[PDB]
This record gives structure tokens, C-alpha cells and sequence, in this order.
């Protein structure tokens, strides 16, 4: 990602929360990637499943 | 206990691996959704109101499950049931707000608003009755925003054509009548020949608390009696229960913004 | 075959097939502050089909 | 069909054909196709709406 | 039941948000402690 | 106008024998205005 | 395959979905090759076994 401080930064993405959807052709270009993350606070086992 | 017939509960709401006839659901295939999941109509039509705290009223329910059922018959049960609960809450809240059924605590409803203002049209579905229904709103400077209908009457709507333009007033593909969107209520209370409309921006709702889910393996369910009448103890009768709760709030800003068409 | 034209196929390995569907969905209760939350219940139903030889 | 008695009596007409399709949504189902005998497209070919004239 | 008013308890030890007359305890001004806690 | 809320009851406490039931208690607050 | 961007590309073809039909003569020239794949939705078990 091109950061706010205007620098090219590289960060690892956890496997349990990232995946890629590929083009169906034999070339399998990557069409789109998704990251989905559970926000949770610490005090409560915050009962709703917002991602 | 030494009863070899499965535990009879009262009410019989507990999910069980073993049927009353002794059949065991081993190797049980997971069910499939024969119908699409229903969505809250007043949350769809009405205007959301940012609300902190609380009028509002608590909805909730508890589902008890036998631990054997959770282990052998259907492990993912609680994870696949949560939408089915949320559906039930939406239907309860819709049935209260729209139809005044299901013991609606708010003292408010569209049905009461219309019964108060007497904004009702007696008649069969015709282009002139659809126009009169809409004019009942435009009389008070309010313009209809949508229609609420029993899906079983599309057979009636397809029979109406504009005798000037000589084309169908009802677009069966868009499911829109006279250009306004029609939402369908699956509830049994809205009869075949009944149609409702209004400026739903005048119908305001709020949700101080989105659904909490707490799963538990240790509480007592005082409301479920064993066969002998003792309360079910989840830890001790080797059992689990899922609790769901939600708070919802309803206000009708202008009770004249709603009108109803009904068979003569 | 007009049945093969109009109907839905189903992959079937054995001479018999089992179907299971939801039937009942839980209710919901308004409860007063601190009132006992009443339970509710889910339900399913089963169906089956078998093959014949031409 | 025999167990439900879901049968309409009468001639091929826009009236009866609409009623026939409506008989399905009376159970919240929508018709998806028709099965007919090619001999009868003669009858289907000669029915027209008197209002929209289509 | 579908009963929609607050549970009366005995003894009255339970704290509640809804007074049984239908008054609802929003906006609540948090009490301030006047005394100092004793050893 | 001014408004105050003060604590008006300290919650009690009990001597409970081993495995005896612990009893409950409540605090309360009082409103004042000027 | 000659790619759309006009480049010669080489891709491995999956052994469970490819085969070749050879000329019957002793030379066994390859007459034709076939590839066949099971397009599917993921939201359900496959409806019609379509290739």
C-alpha cells in the first residue's frame, strides 16, 4: 500500500482472514482479494458478529 | 435417570438426537433452505432514528439443545440457526408495527393509525381504486412512497390495465405498482384482498441494541419442566442453550400518512 | 425426454436418495425488563426417492 | 393433481389460462412452464385480449 | 405470556432501569460520594 | 437551577458460614436541587 | 497458446481433465486433444453435471 506518509509499504496479511478470487480462465489472473476482520473489544465477549 | 425412552420435556421444545420412538439421527444430513430468508419490512421502508438508550421494548428467545444432538446429529446447529432467529425477530417486529398483531407493546401501529384516521377504501382492485387509495394520501399533501401487499394477490393486480394507455398498470417483473415498489408480507394475518400504502418516511424506528447472542452450558431453564416437573438444569442434564435478545423502538410521526384498501 | 428438459436433475449415486428440509422456525417474545425469556423450537422434515430400471 | 383436485374446467381462454396460473400462487408458487399437445396450438393461436388487443 | 412490564422482585434488592410506573431511567446523573471510605 | 445525586445507602455485608448462601443487598441514591 | 496480448504462453494442463486422441498408424501422430472442466456454483451442491 502507498501509505499516508507517501511511502510504499509492505505488510503481511493473516491467512485466516485473507483470500483471493481468481479469473476462471486457464491463466488464473487474480480478480479480487478480500480481508475480513472481527472487531472486538476486551471487556465484553462482545456478543455480536460484526466484521 | 434410568428411563430408556428419551426425556419428555414440557413444552417439547428441546432438540433431541433420539426420537420418541427410539430412532437415532446418526449420519443425519444437514437441512437445506427450501425458502429464501425473510427481511424486516419496517426496517426496509421506515426511517432509521439514531437512538441512545430508550420508547423501546425487549425481544428475545432461548433455544435449548441436547448435547448428543449437538455432537452426533448436527454440530453446526447454533451457527446456522442465528439467521433463522433474526428472521423471527423481524417478523415479530413487522407484525407488531404493521398489523398490530403479536401483542405489540408500543401502543402504536399502522393498523391503529389507519383505524383512527378511517383512511380506508372498500373495494376490489381496479385502476380507479388504486388511484383513490393514493389520492387519500395526497389529500393531506403526502404522496405515497410504497405499497404493502400479500403476494397471493398478484393474480389480481395483473388484471388491471390503463384504459387510456391500454397497458398493464402493474409491472409483474419489477414487482412495482404504478411505479411504486410493492413489498410482500408472508405473514398470515394480511388477507388476500388487502393492500396498504403510505409515506413510510413518517414511520420511524430505532434499535438501541442489535442482537446479543450468548451460548451457555450451565443455567437453569425455569420455563422448561422435566416430565416430573423439575426445572431443566443444563449442566446436569447434559445440555446447551442459545439466548438471543434485541431492543426495538417504534414511533409514528404522522398517523394520517397511511391508508388501506380492503375487500367490500 | 421432456422430464429431463423441464425438471431439476439431482446427482444420485445409490438407488435411493434422502432429502431433509427446515419446517418450523422459532418464535419470539416481547419480555418485560427482567422477565423470564420463554423458549422456542426449530423443526425439520424428511423425504426420499428411489430409482427404477428400464 | 388428482390428490389436490387442482383442476380448472373449461375452454382455452385468457380468463381460464390466467386462473390456471393463479391457482399456483394461491399456494405461493409461480408457474414456470406449460406442457401441451401440439394438436392444440391451433386453439392457443386464436385467443386474444379484448382490452390490450395483444 | 408476552408480558411487557418490569419484574417485581422480593426483597427489592435488584437494580432496574424501568420504574414500574413506566418511568424510564435514561439521562441518569451518576451519584457522587460525599463521605470518605473508612479504614 | 442545579441538581445533585448523592449516595444514601451503603450495601450491607454478612458473615456466611462455609457453603452457606450469601445474602444480597442494595445501595440507593437521593436527589437534591437548588 | 498465443495470448491476447500477442505473446506465446505455456500452461500446464490438469491430468484429470485432459487427454489426447492419436492417429492409428504406427507413427501415432496426435490427431486431437481435449480438455473438459466442471463449471459449478459454490453456494450449493452441483445442480446439473454440466461440463
Amino acid at each position: 500500500i502507498r501509505n499516508q506518509d507517501d511511502e510504499t509499504r509492505l505488510y503481511k496479511s493473516d491467512a485466516m482472514s485473507t483470500f483471493i478470487i481468481y479469473d476462471n480462465t486457464v491463466e488464473r489472473n487474480s480478480i479480487a482479494g478480500v480481508r475480513y476482520l472481527r472487531t472486538k473489544p476486551i471487556d465484553k465477549t462482545d456478543e455480536d458478529e460484526v466484521f | 435417570s434410568n428411563n430408556v425412552k428419551p426425556q419428555v420435556f414440557n413444552p417439547d421444545n428441546v432438540m433431541m438426537h433420539e426420537k420418541k420412538d427410539g430412532t437415532l439421527m446418526n449420519e443425519f444430513t444437514t437441512p437445506i433452505l427450501q425458502e429464501v430468508m425473510e427481511n424486516s419490512k419496517i426496517m426496509q421502508l421506515g426511517k432509521y432514528e439514531p437512538m441512545e438508550g430508550t420508547r423501546a421494548f425487549k425481544l428475545g428467545v432461548i433455544l435449548p439443545v441436547t448435547k448428543e444432538f449437538l455432537n452426533y446429529t448436527y454440530s453446526q446447529f447454533f451457527e446456522e440457526m442465528k439467521p433463522m432467529i433474526a428472521e423471527a425477530f423481524y417478523k415479530k417486529f413487522d407484525e407488531a408495527g404493521i398489523l398490530n398483531q403479536g401483542n405489540n407493546p408500543f401502543g402504536k401501529s399502522i393498523a391503529q393509525s389507519i383505524e383512527k384516521t378511517n383512511k380506508v377504501i372498500k373495494g376490489d382492485f381496479t385502476q380507479d381504486n388504486i388511484i383513490d387509495l393514493e389520492a387519500l394520501l395526497e389529500d393531506d399533501e403526502l404522496e405515497a412512497n410504497a405499497f404493502i401487499s400479500k403476494t397471493q394477490n398478484r393474480s389480481l393486480l395483473r388484471k388491471i390495465v390503463d384504459p387510456e394507455t391500454k397497458e398493464r398498470i402493474y409491472d409483474r417483473n419489477s414487482d412495482s405498482l404504478d411505479g411504486l415498489p410493492v413489498v410482500n408480507l408472508k405473514s398470515s394475518n394480511l388477507k388476500r384482498g388487502e393492500l396498504i400504502t403510505g409515506d413510510f418516511d413518517k414511520l420511524i424506528y430505532g434499535i438501541p441494541q442489535l442482537i446479543e447472542y450468548k451460548i451457555d452450558e450451565t443455567a437453569q431453564l425455569s420455563t422448561v419442566k422435566n416430565e416430573d416437573g423439575t426445572p431443566v438444569n443444563l449442566f446436569e442434564q447434559d445440555m446447551v442453550a442459545l439466548r438471543a435478545t434485541m431492543h426495538v423502538a417504534l414511533h409514528i410521526a404522522d398517523d394520517k400518512a397511511f391508508a388501506k384498501l380492503v375487500p367490500a | 425426454s421432456k422430464i429431463m428438459q423441464l425438471g431439476k436433475y439431482e446427482p444420485m449415486e445409490g438407488t435411493e436418495k434422502k432429502f431433509t428440509f427446515w419446517a418450523d422456525k422459532p418464535g419470539a417474545y416481547w419480555v418485560g425488563e427482567g422477565q423470564k425469556i420463554e423458549t422456542s423450537k426449530a423443526t425439520w422434515v424428511n423425504a426420499t426417492m428411489r430409482a427404477f430400471k428400464l
